[PDB]
């Protein structure tokens, strides 16, 4: 576990009912669709029910148990399979827990820089065909549960989270409809009650014990996020280890974590990428983990003397301060140039071969550097950008856009100045440079280009696009330097590192 | 052999006899057939608990704390109960007992029936003392000044902090120095002092000239015979400013 | 027989930033616990753009007490009810911040350390092992410039506060148990007292006992310094602010806008960040953007800056006068951050190695 996820015990011991019956034609399980509209995602949740050849006449009620540290609801019942044995819905009452518990894990989305709501739930124990979840918000009880009709109280009473998926265990990424629709209600927190209904389809039968798993998680970081309160990371991670041998009670397992970069950490792929229930699972690093806060695997334990006693083991996940290095002291022009970066940071699978590669899109400030067309403006600089080359301290930028109108002392613009000298190499972006790990996790990126001729020198810098200059000019005689940002540095902070060399001629 | 008041004590009773079980740490005070009582002129503690240092060592401990009586101002600045007049607790260690400002403590046990054995000590207020660590000081440097008066121990287990008043010749306002204790028990205490010349005394800075004496006064409202528990006798030191 | 010890035996005072009082806009502090930008900088009015974010204090609090070590190879927790008390104490009076040891509660500021109900009191929650197999327990708590005795000194303080309790108010009554006396304010003075007492149900005899450890609050004033007093235009500059008031936390780095430096000659005026004369924030190139600690706890700040050629479309000349200037909001001589300040200088030159021409014949 890291940080605070919401899990299905964070308001105590829940309350689950099964139950048979049919969706209302108003209900938001028949009417909504996961398709990032509150049309779609909000609606209240109404049923109709046939419990009456139930067994005592009642809706299937259970006894509730949690787990230590895996967080798993077990519900025991009495076995039941007859083919005339049928149910449809689960609704779960999650104790105390109110819209001031869920809103300590669930973010805003829209008043933070950086932030993506996901949601984990694991109910392949009751073999159903279809499963839909929706969370209910309601100033009244989870349990008993009322249609509108009867209470005409509340504008909306559910939130659609997943709509009649073919997955019994899946790890989803939640709209920004969900996150608008928890800050959206005018009432106060401490007042309105959470939980969770489910619809099913194709469930038969009931064992004596069921399990469910349901969780938030949260990542992303606040304002600059430069300081440390200012990150966040909440998520729960099940270790489902496998047994060696046949009568060798050794049970296997790994981990791997992806230590966050200034590219990864504005894409929701890098979150959503994990897996956070398997034999192998993987986890989020929002920076360095030592001493108290190293990750930490817990195993509750039976034993010999029949006391419970829980086992567990520690490392850390320390950040590295990454260097860039240029191979020679003085080019010359069409000389190889080759860039090396090594920070162990940057290898984020150890399968996969690790590549960055240079931005070209005219409308973003991240325009010819190596990182993201995704980029937002901070107070260490520009998000986006993790490697740029330079002459005379100047952006190596090809003259495209609407600012490359200059003709200099002549009537001819930068752009066809370069291209009546055969240049090709008009910037970072146009001679293919990328930075490509050396090996699978060797943690050491290469890349290479050739020296022009020619360059169109940026006037302006502080306009989007960029203004280029009316001539070009010969690079001999400029210093060519690299800059690499590493968002993490041995501290885990944001710094600058780089190297020069001199452009000569004969 | 003479304490101060809210002063903590610690008690060995080195009885060998009471070690009844050699694999036990044993336990004397806490009944009828064997009581003892820590006590001082009108408050006590009775069955109080000492235990054994060891299983087979054979000696007893224990420890309370003074807290001196809430009608008074210690610290001079007119709101009462600097110290808490309370009396309480049965254990080794958590014992509390009310105090006067000239008083007496003694602990009585009754280790066989109709025999006891008796410790005393004398509670005294005390003087206070003020000195600068160095005689002079250059017109540019920072001070600090030690004052002791174990009277002020006012926590025995935390450190205490009290205002000292810090003037000089050129600015007689002057300002009101926090000095703090070095150790929770020690009863010392020291603070730190700017000098400026070109600029108003506000905080701990204080505006000096050249050959300028400075002055600090400690106000002691806690001060023994032959003075009376309402003297407020004033301590004071002094030194030059000279470069 | 339990030990309790705490992170620091000094720490800085805190600060808040303008959003805290309901005083009316102005150009300086007056009177305000506010840590501002240099002047040369500041628009009109102080506004959120030209202070420090609120520099709130985090102290660690670490139990050495074996006893709640059940679990020799596994977590544990201290689980023992109310058995660590955070009081601030100024002279006889005292604020117990909260307790440690049970589930957390929302709850309020205790005043002397009085109060009849202990459900009343915020409680910080349980504490946990910092290694399965280490025994020692460690605990994490914010103090903000407001937690404190009453005193006429902050009467200047418009303070709204933080309600600690599940409403939102900006009342004294919202975070402290008992309202405060009219002309006086709740806050941290320099030569407070923090200490934390901890209540260990058994020790060696196997009854309960009290261990404690204290620390004081402090404000120093600064130094600033480079590495050398010549630089040839275009060099790169080390330049080191020693302030021990910056050292909130002892485990991180902590990172502090570079607006704060002065730089003024005959060029141009400026700040050397973003506030500075347009484009002067790239003729610096900083390396970081602003400055950072040379590690987790050395009150020590670094910054690695380019001497200009032209700070304002103007260039600097061969053995120029440069003047670098930091304001200390919260000098020795202060009180409280805000109040008094003090200016520290540091000079640097040009190189001024002459030149000649020479011909052939």
């Amino acid at each position: 576990r890291t940080g605070d996820p919401f899990t299905i015990d964070e308001g105590g011991t829940p309350s689950l009912i099964f139950t048979n019956g049919t969706n209302g034609d108003d209900s938001i399980f028949d009417t909504g669709a996961i398709n990032n509209t509150s049309a779609g995602q909000v609606g209240n949740f109404t049923l109709n029910i046939n419990v009456t050849r139930f067994s005592s006449a009642t809706n299937i009620t259970s006894t509730e148990s949690i787990d230590t540290f895996s967080k798993r609801l077990i519900s025991a019942q009495t076995a039941n399979s007859s083919a005339n044995f049928d149910v449809d819905f689960a609704i779960i009452d999650l104790g105390s827990a109110t819209l001031e518990t869920l809103k300590e894990t669930v973010v805003d989305e829209d008043n933070t820089a950086v932030g993506f709501n996901f949601f984990n739930y694991d109910v392949r124990s009751l073999g159903a065909d279809t499963v839909s979840i929706a969370l209910l918000n309601t100033t009244g009880n989870i349990l008993p549960w009322v249609n509108n009709d009867t209470r005409n109280v509340d504008k909306n009473n559910a939130i659609l989270l997943v709509s009649n998926s073919t997955n019994s265990q899946a790890y989803v990424d939640l709209t920004n409809a969900v996150s608008d629709a928890v800050y959206g209600s005018t009432n106060t927190d401490s007042n309105v009650n959470i939980g969770f209904a489910m619809y099913f389809t194709g469930v038969g039968d009931l064992a004596a014990k069921e399990v469910i798993v349901m969780d938030f998680f949260s990542f992303g970081f606040t304002d600059d996020g430069v300081q440390s309160s200012e990150r966040f990371a909440n998520q729960i991670i099940r270790i489902e280890a496998e047994e060696t041998g046949d009568n060798t009670s050794t049970f296997e397992g790994s981990l791997e974590y992806v230590m966050v970069n200034q590219i990864n950490i504005q894409d929701a792929g890098t979150f959503s990428g994990i897996t956070p229930i398997a034999d192998d699972p993987s986890f989020i690093v929002i920076e360095d983990l030592t001493d108290e806060d190293a990750p930490r695997v817990n195993y509750n334990d039976l034993g010999a003397d029949g006391v419970t006693t829980p086992v567990s083991d520690q490392e850390e996940a320390p950040s590295h301060s990454g260097v860039v290095s240029l191979n020679a002291d003085s080019y010359k022009i069409a000389d190889t140039v080759v860039i090396t970066v090594e920070d162990l940071d940057l290898n984020v699978d150890s399968d996969l071969i690790d590549i960055f590669t240079v931005v070209s899109d005219n409308s973003k400030a991240t325009d010819d550097a190596v990182g993201s067309a995704t980029t937002q403006s901070l107070s260490f600089g520009e998000l986006g950008r993790l490697l740029d080359v330079t002459f005379d301290d100047v952006i190596w930028s090809t003259p495209d856009g609407a600012n490359n109108t200059a003709t200099g002392n002549d009537s001819d613009t930068c752009s066809t100045e370069l291209s009546n000298a055969g240049i090709t190499d008009t910037g970072l972006g146009a001679t293919g440079f990328t930075l490509v790990e050396t090996g699978a996790a060797t943690g050491v990126f290469v890349g290479d280009f050739q020296i022009p001729s020619f360059w169109c020198r940026v006037s302006d810098t502080t306009t989007t696009p960029y203004t280029y200059a009316g001539d070009e000019e010969t690079t001999t005689g400029l210093d060519i330097e690299v800059n690499y940002v590493d968002f993490r540095d041995a501290s885990g902070e944001i710094v600058e590192v780089g190297d020069s060399a001199g452009v000569r001629a004969n | 052999k003479v304490y101060s008041w809210t002063d903590k004590v610690y008690i060995t009773i080195v009885a060998p006899d009471h070690n009844f079980d050699s694999d036990l740490v044993d336990e004397i005070g806490e009944t009828d057939s064997d009581p003892i009582k820590v006590s001082t002129r009108g408050f006590d503690l009775d069955n109080y608990k000492l235990v054994e240092t060891g299983t087979d060592t054979g000696i007893f401990t224990g420890e309370v704390i003074l807290t001196g009586f809430t009608a008074h101002d210690a610290d001079g600045d007119g709101n009462t109960g600097d110290a808490t007049g309370t009396t309480s607790g049965s254990g080794p260690t958590d014992g509390l007992l009310a105090t006067d400002d000239d008083d007496g403590l003694t602990v009585s046990f009754e280790f066989s029936e109709d025999e006891t054995i008796v410790g005393s000590a004398l509670i005294r207020w005390n003087i206070g003392e003020v000195q600068w660590l160095e005689a002079s000081y250059p017109a540019s440097g920072t001070g600090v000044v030690r004052v002791i008066d174990p009277d002020m121990n006012l926590d025995p287990e935390a450190v205490d902090n009290f205002e000292v008043d810090v003037w000089s010749d050129s600015d007689a306002g002057g300002i009101d120095l926090t000095v703090t204790e070095t150790n929770e028990a020690t009863g010392i205490f020291e603070g730190t002092v700017f000098f400026t010349t070109l600029d108003e005394s506000s905080g701990h800075r204080l505006r000096v000239s050249e050959g300028d004496t400075v002055t600090a006064e400690y106000e002691d409202n806690t001060l023994p015979d032959p003075y009376t528990t309402a003297d407020e006798l004033d301590i004071t030191a002094t030194s030059l400013i000279g470069t | 027989t339990g030990s309790v010890s705490l992170d620091r035996t000094v720490y800085p005072v805190p600060f808040g930033t303008i959003a805290d009082s309901s005083k009316a806009a102005n150009a300086a502090p007056n009177g305000r616990s506010v840590f501002p930008i240099h002047a040369t900088g500041i628009t009109s009015t102080i506004d959120s753009t030209e202070e420090l974010p609120t520099g709130d204090l985090t102290i660690h609090v670490r139990i050495n007490d074996p006893d709640f070590d059940e679990n020799p190879a596994g977590e544990d927790a201290m689980d023992q009810d109310n058995a660590l008390k955070i009081s601030v104490i100024r002279g006889s009076d005292s604020v117990v911040l909260g307790y440690a040891g049970a589930s957390e509660r929302t709850g309020k500021i205790d005043v002397g350390g009085n109060n009849g109900t202990i459900s009343n009191i915020r409680s910080f929650g349980e504490m946990d092992e910092i290694a399965p197999d280490a025994g020692i327990f460690e605990l994490d708590v914010n103090i903000k410039f407001t937690d404190g005795p009453a005193s006429a000194q902050c009467n200047s303080h418009d303070t709204l506060y933080t309600a600690l309790d599940g409403t939102t108010g900006k009342a004294d009554t919202n975070r402290f148990d008992d309202g405060a006396a009219s002309g006086q304010e709740y806050c941290i003075l320099q030569g407070d007292i923090l200490q934390v007492e901890y209540t260990d149900p058994a020790d060696a005899s196997g009854d309960a006992n009290t261990v404690t450890d204290s620390a004081t609050f402090d404000l120093r004033n600064g130094v600033l310094q480079s590495d050398k007093s010549v630089y040839i235009i275009g060099s790169d500059m080390i330049l080191t602010l020693i302030e021990p008031d910056f050292d909130l936390d002892n485990d991180s780095a902590e990172t502090y806008d570079l607006d704060l430096i002065e730089w003024d000659s005959d060029a141009a005026t400026t700040t050397m960040g973003n506030k500075g004369v347009t484009g002067a924030a790239a003729a610096f190139d900083p390396e970081p953007t602003d400055f950072r600690e040379t590690g987790d706890s050395t009150g020590i700040f670094q910054i690695v800056i380019e001497i200009p050629e032209s700070l304002s479309n103007d260039k600097l000349e061969r053995g120029e006068e440069i003047i670098l200037e930091y304001t200390d909001w919260g000098p020795s001589g202060s009180d409280y951050v805000g109040d008094e300040d003090e200016d520290v200088n540091l000079t640097i030159y040009t190189s001024n190695f002459g030149a000649t021409v020479e011909l052939d014949q």
